C-alpha cells in the first residue's frame, strides 16, 4: 500500500548530520497531519511499502532555521547549585503551567547564562535513510485524535 | 519542533 493522506506509515531510518550519525530508530505516525518534519512527509509521499532510500533535508524544510531569539540569557541563580551548568548540558525550564521549555547551555559568565530554547537541529539539513516498513489506513479514533496508537518510536 | 523523528 502507498504511503497517502490519512495513511499510517512506520518508517525504520538513520539520521546523518554533517557525515554524522546522530539517530536511528523506527517509528509511525499518521500522515498528512503535520506530525512529521515536512521534508521528510514529502519524500515519503507515494512511496510504496518495503520502500527504502536516502533523503536530504534542508534546515527550511526539517526544523526550520536557528531562531537567534532562541538564545537567551538569564540569572546562573535559576540552576540547581550543585548542576553542572557547562556548554551542551540539557535543563528543562518551566513556565507559569508547568510546561517543560529545554535548553541547552551556550556559555556562562559571571551571574549569567546564555542559553539556547531552539531545537537542537534547527539550522541543520538533514540527511535520512529511510525504509518504509508498513502502511495501513487509520482508525476512525486516530484520524479523530490526529495521531497513530501507539504514536511514535518503537525505538530511537 | 515537536515533530518526530526529534533527535
Ligand atoms: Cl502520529
Ligand atoms: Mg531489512
Ligand atoms: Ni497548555
Amino acid at each position: 500500500m502507498k504511503v497517502g493522506q490519512d495513511k499510517v506509515v512506520t518508517i525504520r531510518y538513520t539520521l546523518q548530520v554533517e557525515g554524522e550519525v546522530l539517530d536511528q530508530g523506527e517509528l509511525s505516525y499518521l500522515h498528512g497531519h503535520r506530525n512529521l518534519i515536512p521534508g521528510l512527509e514529502e519524500a515519503l509521499e507515494g512511496r510504496e511499502e518495503g520502500e527504502a532510500f536516502q533523503a536530504h533535508v534542508p534546515a527550511e524544510k526539517a526544523y526550520g532555521p536557528h531562531d537567534p531569539e532562541g538564545v537567551q540569557v538569564v540569572p546562573l541563580s535559576a540552576f540547581p547549585e550543585d548542576a553542572e551548568v557547562v556548554p551542551g548540558a540539557q535543563f528543562y525550564a518551566q513556565d507559569m503551567e508547568g510546561n517543560p521549555m529545554p535548553l541547552t547551555v551556550v556559555a556562562v559568565e559571571g551571574e549569567e547564562v546564555t542559553v539556547d530554547f531552539n531545537h537542537p537541529l534547527a539550522g541543520k539539513d538533514l540527511d535520512f535513510q529511510v525504509e518504509v516498513v508498513k502502511v495501513r489506513e487509520a482508525t476512525p479514533e486516530e484520524l479523530l485524535h490526529g495521531h497513530a496508537h501507539p504514536s511514535g518510536h518503537h525505538h530511537h | 519542533a515537536k515533530a518526530l523523528p526529534f533527535a
